[PDB]
């Protein structure tokens, strides 16, 4: 199932990300955003 | 109301979809390029972690909620004392039973082995 | 929190 | 025994939903475990897609998410849960001019005509797979020929009442005078008729905790209503309210066999005429429909109770199976004869066989009168429903309401004879 | 005492044009399978 | 070999000694790790304020099965993700967790910085196509793409017409906007939707639909 | 050539020639007339029977404010046409993807809506309908519907298409900027990228803001651009 | 100093336990919408509501928007601003006919858990930590 | 003095009681809203109670 997020286009920093991890609680759950944090960290540490 | 042709058999109107759902289209397609992540949270154990979240979901106390799951878990060991000692734990064999209850399938007490495991002297190093 | 009451 | 020499390649009537029925609920966070959609000239239903194994606790069938349905509150005031009734709009003012007790279903109509006009509302979706105006079973919708048939002089009085209640409301509040926005909603008279049909034949009444308030509200939950109606049901509905999510929940240590239907009980307990005026269907099985008699005889209930292996209370009457090991006579409608029947019993005073047998001809002797007094017969009736070809379903459900009283009681008629003779054993 | 053999351990054809497949290679000394998986990558990719 | 199994599934308490928060001391899923050190997220040495130039943290190990049922259950950092203070996030990506993320998303020069002189890019029909030419070194990170978008308009843009419409005199018309081209007809409604876009925005909400898709596969409710 | 039949109604009112900001007491058949949705206001023009909803009538017109019954006269800035005429009907505007405050369970994360700001009524060329082999958009007739003044107008369009009135049709290119009030008609040979349109707009946006940044140094003066 | 002020501040509040499921109050702290703009951001307004219990009932014309007992999210706070309603009464620790401990609905909506607070929350000592924590946080004329 | 020995008492001290309280949550919220600094005044008025 297609999850329906948000393309953020712009970018991202401190604050938009702080944002979006609040918003996909508030919506998905903890136990989601816990893999979405692993996932995030290691797309970042990549990146980085 | 109750309509029937010659030969006797009841016909009845198909109810159908007539207009058109837009996030129908939107939401049907699934991704490909997840088989490693499903691995790697079945292997790590975050797949208990939604279990976990799922049973508070019905709850209505968290504390009664995990005082529950300690008084059956302390059932489950004194009469299979030789049981959840190793590779099976009493409150995973809990909190798998309690996801089996609602009707979905969960491993044993989510105990996993190592398929890929060489020798019985070999332990998997973790690359820290 | 655990301790609520008796536990029951 | 191999695959290949193995060679696997009825129910008719039923066939599968559209799958874009379940897929327009799928893509909203609505799941089914288990269970499928099928559909017939009877209507919808849910059937088991596999064997329910049963477990320790209750098993998940549904899940509805609150967003999905529309819930408006018992009692007054009256507020919109899944909030769709913009401030200052003019369909509130219909809604709030309405009776706090007797017009529940009225408030529900004009909800579901609103959330019908509404573009972004789920319920507009929903809507293409509720029954039309012919093909809903509501007696609301009948006229004289159908409820002439009926034979019911109490029954069709309290349908006629309502049909000048309903449509008077209209056209009190669907003039002339009124905005577009309005009209629209109502363009003719028939329309908000079917719309209180659709609002009393799937209202779920139910006491929910949302967030910190715990209210009772006149649901219109979707995919739940598909449910159908049993005395003994396989699964009840449970609120959840963390998640705000309508559990369906067949019940626990239950066995669910493979295309067995999921049913689940409207009310509580009540009479096949109840059951008309709300949902415009009978049971010739309900263990409530009553009968009246004269208390001049009766018999000991206690010897009729356990004779067809019936135990608890009155308030708890049911019938064990494997004591009675087939015994495929005994089903719900005999339950009600052991409260409809006058009957007498002391502490421990053993009855009389030949008083009682004196009695249960002569308790008989009336049970022939009733099925006099109705000028067709049981079997008259269904058999002119297979031979009837055209006509509309309120039509067959008045014949089945009269069919099944009349089973009811010609099923008594029987019961009274096994248990007379069975009493000398 | 082992030699150095490889197994498909999982394979998968959900789809017409997608297909998966993963694959084991064992025994390696220490730091080879670092520089296999790196050079098949770069192989496979382009 | 006993001792790899007895610690699975038995949760520890993590204790910093100068504790700081609530998260000064909470609970993990110990692992048998290599060396003579006790390896420890990165996100979680932000709730214990752990830096590394020098801690010691102290591990306690609990033995009742209703102690281990606590702390598995109510200690957990899956569980405890906003603070109580005000109901913040307390694991937010950090230091150059921050910074990759920040990079990707930082999106093409725009203007003067990407044209020398004043005007007076790659078509991928998938986000897959994009992340493989990225791969294959055909496109940069941050060089411009057009991604054809399949489902509904859902990129944040600022709200404005669109720069140019150009109008066919067949009854198609394309409607440039700041940030992506929307192909509607007279005729038809086939309502063809390109993003422009980089592989970086593309490899972010690829990430999060992903990790989202992954979690919902593990926890197959459905079967 | 090609003109519509031009039938007669019983409901026919003309609203041509009446004050804008007052309001009729009477109240419209939504069925005979086109509803024209857009972010401020509702517009109604007159709806002639057609096989294909195409034929609109400007004799009469109305506006309204969004799902409301009191309707008004738009403020007419051109000479409407007092024929039927076929217009193709393209919205003008703007995507507001949001992200709403998220409190029950499950709440969308954004949510995706189009504003309508402007609608442009292109007329088909001879009122030739869509199904017609020959069908082409006049481009010189255009009528635009403000949202935001409840106006209706026409497009001021400049034609750079050599061959002035007696040019083929097929090779015009409507090129609508300007927030919707300037047009123009190019051929479509010379149609310009949708990457040159978005970069020649921040190319020119950008080099106006440097210019400020650097403005306040003060060897701005005795400095090149490069 | 900020954890001498922790010991202090957590100390007074140690015994306060979330015991009860409603104490059976009927004050509750009035705050209005027009009245305090002139001083304080409107942001941080709501989150002064974010997570309340309404104690009274909340009313637009005939219409009722809110009930008693009912929590406040995002939602139901943008529309008393939108509408300008002023008599928002909400259930606080001030409003608990207890000081030993606190009910459900006159504390709230738990910050960590998005919903109403559970019974035997050590919602005293969250309070304590929550304002000691940032102790280690705290010209041009 | 202006009201009787049951409600001099109850109300005026009531008034003491009411005035501090939105005058101390203030006084610390002003604190730490200028450093900058989010809690909620649940975990203020807790202590001010
Ligand atoms: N047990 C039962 N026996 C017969 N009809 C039933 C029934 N339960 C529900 N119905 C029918 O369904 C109506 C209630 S709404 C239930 C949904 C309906 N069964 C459908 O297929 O869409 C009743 O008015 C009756 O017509
Ligand atoms: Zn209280």
């Amino acid at each position: 199932e297609r999850a329906n997020l948000v393309f953020h286009n712009k970018v991202i920093d401190g604050t938009a990300i702080k944002r979006l991890i609040s918003r996909l609680i508030d919506h998905f759950g903890m136990a989601y955003t816990s893999h979405i944090l692993d996932q995030v960290k290691t797309l970042g540490f990549q990146q980085a | 109301g109750i309509q029937r042709d010659d030969n006797g058999r009841r016909i009845w109107r198909r109810r159908t979809l007539t207009k058109k759902d837009d996030m129908l289209r939107y939401k049907l397609q699934r991704v490909p390029f997840v088989e490693e992540q499903v691995r790697k949270i079945k292997e790590v154990g975050k797949v208990m972690t939604m279990d976990i979240e799922r049973l508070l979901l019905s709850e209505d106390n968290r504390f009664e909620f995990v005082n529950s799951v300690a008084a059956e878990a302390t059932e489950y060991v004194e009469k299979n004392r030789d049981e959840y000692g190793g590779t099976k734990k009493a409150i995973f064999h809990v909190l798998s039973n309690r996801v089996n209850d609602l009707g979905f399938d969960r491993p044993e007490a989510y105990a996993e082995s190592d398929p890929y495991k060489p020798g019985p002297g070999y332990l998997k190093e973790y690359y820290t | 929190g655990t301790g609520f009451n008796k536990g029951l | 025994p191999f695959p290949l020499f193995q060679s696997p390649a009825s129910s008719s009537e039923l066939e599968s939903a559209d799958p874009d029925f379940y897929k327009i609920g799928y893509v909203r966070r609505v799941r089914a475990y288990g269970v499928e959609f099928k559909e017939g000239p009877d209507g919808f239903g849910i059937y088991a897609s596999k064997d329910i194994e049963p477990r320790r606790r209750a098993r998940v069938i549904m899940e509805i998410p609150h967003e999905l349905m529309i819930t408006i509150r018992q009692k007054h005031p009256w507020m919109f849960f899944p909030d769709i009734v913009p401030i200052g709009h003019p369909i509130f003012d219909i809604i709030n001019s309405t009776d706090p007790e007797r017009d529940w279903d009225l408030r529900l109509a004009c909800l579901l005509l609103f959330s019908f006009d509404r573009e972004d509302h789920f319920w507009r979706l929903y809507g293409d797979f509720l029954p039309a105006a012919d093909e809903c079973s509501s007696l609301l919708l009948a006229t004289e020929e159908d409820l002439a048939e009926l034979q019911d002089p109490q029954l069709v009085s309290t349908i006629r009442q309502q049909q000048k209640r309903v449509l008077e409301f209209w056209e009190k509040n669907w003039h002339s005078g009124v905005p577009l926005k309005i009209k629209r909603l109502a363009e003719d008279a028939e329309r908000f008729i079917w719309a209180v049909s659709i609002a009393q034949t799937r209202c779920i009444s139910m006491k929910t905790r949302i967030g910190a308030l715990v209210q009772d509200l006149n649901m219109m939950i979707p995919y739940a209503d598909m449910l159908n109606h049993s005395f003994e049901p396989n699964c009840f509905l449970h609120w959840r309210p963390k998640d705000r999510i309508l559990e369906v929940m067949s019940n626990a240590g239950q066995a669910i066999k493979k295309g067995e239907e999921m049913t689940i009980n409207y009310m509580p307990g009540q009479k096949n005429n109840m059951l008309m005026e709300r949902y415009g269907f009978s049971t010739p099985v309900n263990p409530w429909d009553a009968i009246p008699f004269s208390g001049d005889s009766r018999i000991h209930l206690n010897s009729f109770l356990s004779v067809f292996n019936i135990f608890g209370l009155p308030e708890e009457y049911y019938h064990d199976s494997e004591l009675s090991g087939d015994d495929s006579f005994v089903d719900g409608a005999v339950i009600a004869a052991a409260r409809t029947l006058p009957t007498w019993s002391d502490i421990d005073l053993p009855p009389i066989p030949s008083a009682e047998r004196k009695a249960v001809k002569e308790l008989q002797d009336e049970c022939r009168k009733m099925l006099a007094e109705y000028p067709t017969t049981s079997e008259q009736d269904q058999k002119l429903l297979d031979s009837l070809s055209e006509a509309r379903t309120t039509f067959a459900t008045a014949v089945k309401y009269r069919m099944h009283r009349k089973m009811f009681i010609g099923k008594i008629i029987k019961a009274l004879d096994i248990y007379q003779e069975r009493l000398l054993f | 005492t082992r030699t150095l053999q490889w197994k498909c351990v999982e394979s998968r054809r959900d789809s017409k044009r997608l297909y998966y497949g993963r694959f084991i290679l064992s025994p390696l000394m220490k730091g080879q399978a670092d520089t296999i998986g790196i050079a098949m990558r770069r192989a496979l990719l382009g | 070999e006993i001792l790899q199994e007895v610690m699975q599934g038995h949760p520890v308490l993590l204790n910093r000694a100068p504790t700081l928060h609530r998260l000064g001391i909470q609970s993990f899923q110990p692992i048998l790790v290599e060396g003579r050190t006790i390896c420890l997220h990165p996100l979680v040495c932000k709730g214990f304020n752990a830096d590394f130039d020098g801690d010691q943290m102290a591990v306690h190990v609990p033995l009742s099965l209703e102690a281990q049922a606590e702390a598995r259950l109510l200690m957990f950092s899956h569980m405890n993700l906003l603070s109580p203070a005000i109901g913040d996030p307390i694991s937010v990506p950090t230091q150059d967790m921050l910074i990759g993320l920040y990079v990707l998303t930082s999106g093409t020069r725009r203007g003067i910085c990407a044209n020398r002189y004043n005007p007076c890019e790659p078509f991928f029909c998938n986000s897959y196509d994009a992340i493989g030419a990225y791969r294959q070194k055909r496109i940069n990170l941050d060089s411009p793409l057009w991604l054809r978008w399949q489902l509904d308009q859902r990129v944040i843009a600022s709200k404005e017409v669109p720069i140019e419409v150009h109008y066919e005199s067949f009854g198609n018309y394309h409607e440039i906007y700041a940030h992506y081209l929307i192909v509607r007809s007279v005729k038809k409604e086939t309502l063809y939707i390109y993003i422009r876009t980089t592989v970086g925005h593309i490899s972010f909400y690829r990430e999060i639909e992903e990790a989202i898709q992954g979690f919902s596969q593990a926890c197959s409710y459905d079967t | 050539d090609g003109d519509i039949a031009f039938v007669q109604s019983k409901s026919f009112i003309s609203t041509q020639g009446w004050d804008s900001e007052m309001v009729v007491d009477y109240r419209i058949n939504e069925d005979e007339f086109h509803k024209i949705s857009l972010l401020d206001c509702d517009f109604f023009i007159r709806k002639p029977p057609d096989p294909d909803n195409d034929v609109y009538d400007f004799r009469e017109m109305y506006v309204t404010p969004p799902d409301t019954d009191i309707y008004s006269v738009p403020r007419v800035l051109a000479p409407m046409p007092q024929k039927y005429i076929r217009c193709a009907m393209s919205d003008y505007g703007c995507y507001d993807v949001t992200e709403p405050p998220i409190d029950a369970p499950r709440d969308p994360l954004y949510k995706s809506e189009r504003e309508i700001s402007k609608v442009f009524l292109t007329k088909h060329y001879r009122n030739r309908r869509l199904n017609d082999p020959e069908f082409v958009l006049d481009f010189e007739e255009i009528y635009v519907i403000d949202s935001k003044t409840k106006s209706i107008t026409r497009a001021r369009v400049l034609v750079t298409v050599p061959g002035g009135r007696k040019r083929d049709r097929k090779d015009d290119l409507l090129v609508i900027r300007d927030n919707g009030n300037s047009f123009k008609i190019i051929h479509v040979g010379e149609r310009d990228d949708p990457t040159t349109v978005i970069e020649r707009e921040e190319w020119t946006k950008t080099r106006e803001d440097m210019e400020k940044h650097l403005r306040k140094l003060r060897d701005f003066s005795v400095s090149n651009w490069f | 100093d900020a954890g001498y002020l922790t010991r202090r501040l957590v100390e007074v509040v140690q015994h306060i336990v979330v015991r009860r499921t409603d104490c059976g109050t009927i004050r509750g702290i009035s705050v209005s919408p027009r009245n305090k703009s002139r001083m304080m951001s409107e942001r941080i307004f709501i989150q002064t509501l974010i997570g309340r219990v309404l104690a009274d009932d909340i009313y637009i014309g005939s219409r009722c928007v809110a009930f008693r007992n009912q929590d406040l999210g995002i939602g139901l706070v943008n529309r008393f601003i939108t509408f300008g309603t002023q008599s928002i009464s909400i259930r606080t620790p001030f409003t608990c006919r207890s000081t030993s401990w606190i009910c459900r609905l006159c504390y709230g909506r738990s910050p960590t858990h998005g919903d109403l607070v559970e019974l035997g929350e050590a919602v005293g000592i969250i309070a304590g930590q929550s304002i000691g924590e940032p102790g280690t946080q705290l010209t041009g004329g | 003095r202006i009201l009787g020995i049951p409600w001099g008492f109850l109300i005026g001290a009531e008034l003491t009681i009411v005035q501090s309280r939105i005058s101390l949550v203030n006084k610390i919220q002003k604190v730490y809203r200028s450093q900058g600094v989010q809690i909620h005044n649940r975990h203020i008025e807790i202590i001010v109670r």
